[PDB]
């Protein structure tokens, strides 16, 4: 969309942005946060053999389209509350889906100048290993942790153990 | 006689040690030129001319 | 060896402040005050160079326990940077000076000279401790705050506050000493939702 890649014209703390609850005052932004809503809520009451047809989507059609790092944010506020289930019931794809958080965040970091939001991105993929993935992502990980600009790499150093 | 400069050189230290030796004479001190301690090799001693 | 290491130690304090105490010009002030400090590291020195592993920190526990069983506040700092260059010059590994030093039970907030000196020391050799020692020392250096009261003494605070110096340089992002997922996760154990 243009709200999310070109015009960050409405550029407010995007956690704000993909927050929902805003609905509570009038200031819900678009399908931006209407599809964050409605997808949460369609993946939440789908089986596990419809939930796993999201690594092959996000692999195939959402990482050569992840430019910016408001689409970055957006899709980890997309996927990131399933890797529960795909960690109970089927750990293929939350293996999967671990690798595509980091393919998509080498592409964001090479094609724009800086992150405003290192830190969040950051704790979250924290988040991710100590919870979720563990050691799992090992040798795939360390390829796309070395390309990464330095200041994210000092911060990322211990995912690599 | 070209050496003679690399002597001079090493009798400047002698004849030092020669007027602090004479010099402590009457004082109730015993000099010496090596001492052997152990450390030697962190304390700022060793780290000495 | 118990008796060796108390001999060197009682000789390393009292020589260096008696040798200092009177002050006929017997040292230069700026990289000299440095060099004494090299002399007590070189003293440590020897006295490690003769320890095995296993009992790499019964003696480092009694070394704190004797520096907090002093009295003189000149004394502890000599001590303590005595430990300072211990850990510098690569003799010590530097979680164990930090774990014995606050996990002595000598180090209570009313001593609040004890107090200053062991957090500054901590401060300055806390960079060099792998992460999980990090996390480990951020859980026990939390716990030894909780146990000052509401209330403290209107002089001593400023003291007191040199434990929130740590604090601020471990939480601190730019700095990067633990992943700071583990520094929320030791707090919200220690301080759950509700709890100011």
């Amino acid at each position: 969309s243009p709200s999310l890649t070109s015009e960050t014209e409405w550029v407010g703390y995007p956690f704000r942005l993909f927050d929902f609850t805003a609905c509570h005052q009038s200031y819900s932004e678009m399908s931006c946060s209407y599809t964050l809503a409605l997808a949460h809520a369609v993946w939440h009451h789908s089986s596990i053999g419809q939930l796993s047809l999201i690594p092959k989507f996000l692999t195939e059609v959402l990482l050569p389209i992840v430019k910016t790092e408001f689409q970055l944010l957006y899709v980890y506020h997309l996927v990131g509350p399933f890797l529960q289930r795909f960690q109970q019931e089927r750990t293929r794809c939350m293996i999967e889906i671990g690798v595509a958080f980091y393919d998509m965040l080498l592409n964001v970091d090479q094609c724009s100048t800086h992150l405003n939001y290192m830190d969040p991105i950051c704790d979250f993929l924290y988040h991710m290993k100590y919870m979720f993935t563990g050691d799992s992502v090992k040798e795939q990980v360390e390829k796309i942790i070395c390309n990464l600009k330095p200041a994210l790499k000092l911060r990322l150093r211990f995912i690599t153990h | 006689m070209k050496r003679i400069i690399p002597w001079i050189q090493q009798l400047k230290f002698w004849l030092g040690q020669q007027r602090c030796k004479q010099s402590i004479k009457h004082l109730p001190t015993i000099s010496s030129e090596t001492l052997q301690l152990s450390n030697y090799s962190t304390h700022p001693i060793g780290n000495l001319s | 060896m118990e008796t060796q290491l108390q001999s060197i130690f009682e000789e390393v304090v009292k020589t260096e402040v008696i040798e200092e105490a009177f002050p006929g010009m017997f040292m230069d002030t700026p990289e000299d005050e440095k060099t004494k400090l090299i002399s007590c590291l070189g003293a440590f020195r020897q006295f490690w160079g003769g320890l095995s592993q296993e009992s790499h920190e019964q003696c480092i526990q009694w070394i704190v326990k004797f520096i907090h069983g002093q009295h003189s506040p000149k004394r502890i700092s000599f001590l303590y940077d005595c430990l300072a260059m211990a850990v510098e010059t690569g003799l010590l590994p530097p979680r164990l000076v930090c774990e014995s030093l606050i996990n002595s039970d000598t180090l209570e907030w009313e001593r609040t000279q004890l107090w200053a000196l062991t957090f500054k020391l901590v401060r300055k050799i806390i960079g060099g401790v792998d992460y999980k020692g990090v996390r480990d020392l951020l859980k026990v250096i939390l716990e030894k705050i909780l146990t000052i009261p509401n209330t403290v003494s209107s002089a001593v605070v400023q003291q007191l506050l040199a434990a929130r110096e740590v604090i601020a340089y471990i939480l601190e992002r730019n700095a990067c000493l633990l992943p700071a997922y583990f520094a929320v996760t030791e707090i919200r154990k220690l301080y759950p939702e509700g709890k100011l």
